């Protein structure tokens, strides 16, 4: 009745834990604030009048 | 049938289709040198516009 309590186990449960969307992950340099983006917007061929 | 039936001539009658010529097509496209510059901070982002 007079001694103190014995632990013997002390176990840390630890999961790493991933992303799925890590490969999409570019690393760009962070300078500046916006970025644009833009594409060329069709233009279809004409026919030739010679009049 | 009488003999002179050899002598009349059956010729191999046939059907065409007369096509004609095509079209020739054209497009252009005028890049600036004055007020195209005043956009895209990189000559590198110029190069990749008029490409």
């Amino acid at each position: 009745k007079y001694l103190f309590p014995k632990i013997n186990e002390t176990l840390l449960i630890d999961i790493a834990l991933g992303n799925r969307f890590n490969w999409l992950a570019k690393e760009q340099d962070f300078i500046g604030q916006y970025s644009e983006e833009y594409v060329i917007m069709d233009t279809v061929p004409i026919n030739m009048d010679l009049s | 049938k009488n003999e002179e039936l050899m002598l009349k001539r059956n010729y191999p009658r046939m059907a065409t289709k007369l096509y004609g010529n095509g079209i020739v097509k054209k497009q252009k496209f005028t890049l600036n040198n004055n007020d195209t510059r005043f956009n895209f901070q990189t000559l590198a982002d110029a190069t990749n516009y008029a490409l």
